[PDB]
């Protein structure tokens, strides 16, 4: 574990901060439910919930999520299995994990706690997160999807702002990520949303890719930056009353597939923007652009070099001292 | 309505698509469902309306109704096991004759509720329970107000009538999209299997089945289902509900076939 970091390109303060973790990680053995005291919880969606915890043994605090399942304990047995690659996964754009477990019926993930919650909680708090803020958010996904193909030969799955979290050090990490297929076959059989991030290519059952992460992080970044889940896309009047001088699931997932992509307004965003979120929700995945692309797009390569106070905005935001 | 203080919550058992469904003791065993519901005044007595439709409900394979508390809603609490878990996790060994039975029993229940002019809306195999062994018990059927008023689907994606999920109109449900559900719990029983075992994207199912483009793979039902079984599985199933049977149709075919 140690040695594939040196295989990551990072900075002298990324690699403490990653081997400080795997230290960390050395004072967990066996994770069991009579080990754990709950402090609060952090939120809830579809699948299951997520509870702050105290691993009394290490005296590490945890995010507890509890997923619930009705499966036969062998897909279960499996599913903790397949998780385990978890602890391989360690970057500085990707949650840390600690280990997970089956008890009352649930099955129960620890990993990293983020005290700045997911970019869901921060935009309900903010209205709209800043274009150079997104740029340093938009650098973290990409660097993260590039991490996961590399080193890992997987796609996230379910990119959205739910699952991009973001800590008082300024880090901004991906987690929610397919890395058991037994754990997203299960998870297949759920209950009907009320919005989605999901590519056209997967909603129609074509050949999809990390292309299709591409999209739900084209579609996320319009969310935080015109703070609207941004389909259908607003009016014009509607943009002017958000910066300044209700569909149903199916009908959703029918205007993702069949009509034209959402786009940032002009004026209040750079050109380098726009042009960004467009080649990310270009809905054939062939003609969208790929993570080598990205990386070198004129809004990475200017957001890149700038220098933003991350933290320091989450702090005076949500309240999270540094 | 019943009061709080005779109502004893013991244990917590779970949560669904409207609530958390707890043991409890008034006058006998019950179980007690915390609503996800501070409702409108205007659905409160919507709800209390239904409420007087389903405390009459007496049938063999229907649970009781008990009533309502301040919001939560208090059945008659099965000891069994649901059909979901015999089915996909305890893998319970049932015969042909016995899976059968099951789709008869389950018709009664659901001709029943028909006749008394009551829409399941989410009919699944995790609302069947197996009751004193082989007697089907159905549950959380109605209580259109506390599932939802909002036009927009609620409840599980695979039972789910293909026109429930598109919602062009403000009312898609009916006697017809019950028996699209039915057929999901028919195809439950005669594979062993969920359909779409070759789609793992809930949001892929959703857009898939409402277009049409994806129905349940009736080659996977077993090589000793009955020819008539097999017909009744793609009738209930029809994408046009239209084209579907009722349940007193249903039940006739399952007690012809059942008869030889
Ligand atoms: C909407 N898109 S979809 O339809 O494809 N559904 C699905 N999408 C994506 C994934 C899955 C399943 C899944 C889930 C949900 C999951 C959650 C947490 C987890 O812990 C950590 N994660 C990252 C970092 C550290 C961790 F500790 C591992 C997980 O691993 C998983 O595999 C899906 F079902
Ligand atoms: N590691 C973590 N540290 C801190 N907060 C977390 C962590 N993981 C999850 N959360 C929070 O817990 C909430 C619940 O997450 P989750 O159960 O995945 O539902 P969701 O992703 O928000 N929506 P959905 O994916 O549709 O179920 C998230 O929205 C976060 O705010
Ligand atoms: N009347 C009942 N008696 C005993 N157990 C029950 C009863 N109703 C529900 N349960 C159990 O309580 C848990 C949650 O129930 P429930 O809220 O109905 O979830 P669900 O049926 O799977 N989804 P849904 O019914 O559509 O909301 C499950 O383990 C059920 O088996
Ligand atoms: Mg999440
Ligand atoms: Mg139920
Ligand atoms: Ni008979």
């Amino acid at each position: 574990l140690q040695k594939k970091l040196e295989e990551l390109e990072l900075d002298e303060q990324q690699r403490k901060r990653l081997e400080a973790f795997l230290t960390q990680k050395q004072k967990v053995g066996e994770l069991k439910d009579d080990d754990f005291e709950k402090i609060s919880e952090l939120g809830a969606g579809n699948g299951g919930v997520v509870f702050k915890v105290s691993h009394k043994p290490s005296g590490l605090v945890m995010a507890r999520k509890l997923i619930h399942l009705e499966i036969k304990p062998a897909i279960r047995n499996q599913i903790i299995r397949e998780l385990q690659v978890l602890h391989e996964c360690n970057s500085p754009y990707i949650v840390g994990f600690y280990g997970a477990f089956y008890s009352d019926g649930e099955i129960s993930i620890c990993m990293e706690h983020m005290d700045g919650g997911s970019l869901d909680q921060v935009l309900k708090k903010a209205g709209r997160i800043p274009e150079q803020i997104l740029g340093k958010v938009s650098i973290a996904v990409i660097k993260g999807l590039t991490y996961l193909r590399e080193k890992h030969k997987i796609m996230h799955r379910d990119v959205k702002p739910s699952n991009i979290l973001v800590n008082s050090r300024g880090e901004i990490k991906l987690c929610d990520f397919g890395v058991s297929g037994q754990l997203i076959d299960a998870m297949a059989n759920a209950f009907v949303g009320t919005r989605s991030y999901m590519s056209p290519e997967r909603l129609q059952g074509t050949h999809y890719s990390v292309q299709s992460d591409i999209w739900s992080m084209g579609l996320s970044l319009v969310e935080m930056a015109v703070g609207r889940y941004p389909i259908p896309p607003p009016d014009a009047k509607e943009l002017e009353l958000m910066f300044g001088c209700p569909m149903a699931i199916f009908e959703l997932l029918d205007y993702i597939v069949n009509e034209p992509p959402p786009k940032l307004p002009s004026g209040v965003f750079s050109l380098e923007f726009q042009d960004f979120v467009n080649k990310c929700l270009i809905k054939n995945p062939a003609e969208r652009a790929d993570l080598k692309q990205l990386m070198v797009h004129a809004f990475i390569k200017r957001s890149d070099a700038e220098e933003v106070d991350f933290a320091g905005w989450l702090c005076s935001t949500i309240g999270l001292n540094q | 309505e019943i009061e709080a203080s005779e109502v004893m919550l013991s244990t917590r058992i779970g949560s669904g698509s409207f609530g958390t469904v707890y043991k409890g003791k008034w006058h006998g065993d019950v179980a007690v469902k915390i609503l996800k519901v501070d409702p409108t005044p205007e659905q409160f007595q919507a709800f209390r309306n239904e409420v007087a439709v389903l405390r009459k409900t007496r049938h063999v394979n229907i649970l009781l109704f008990m009533g309502y508390m301040t919001l939560a809603i208090v059945t008659q609490w099965c000891e069994g096991s649901s059909l979901y878990k015999h089915l996909h996790v305890q893998e319970t060994k049932f015969q042909m004759f016995q899976l059968i039975d099951i789709a008869r029993q389950t018709a009664q229940g659901m001709d029943y509720l028909h006749a008394k002019n009551i829409i399941h809306r989410d009919m699944k195999s995790n609302n069947i329970f197996l009751h004193e062994g082989l007697t089907v018990k159905i549950g959380d059927f109605g209580l259109a107000t506390v599932k939802s008023q909002v036009e927009q689907p609620t409840g599980s994606v695979l039972w789910m009538a293909p026109e429930v999920i598109r919602m062009q109109d403000n009312n898609p449900f009916s006697f017809q999209s019950d028996v699209y559900s039915y057929g999901i719990v028919l195809y439950e029983l005669m594979t062993g299997e969920l359909p779409y075992s070759h789609i793992n994207n809930r949001d892929q199912i959703i857009f898939m089945v409402g277009r049409g483009y994806a129905s349940p793979d009736l080659s996977k039902l077993y090589k000793n289902c009955p020819k008539a079984m097999k017909r009744l599985v793609a009738d209930c199933v029809k994408k046009v509900k239209e084209e579907r049977p009722l349940f007193p149709q249903i039940l006739s075919s399952i007690e012809l076939l059942q008869h030889s």
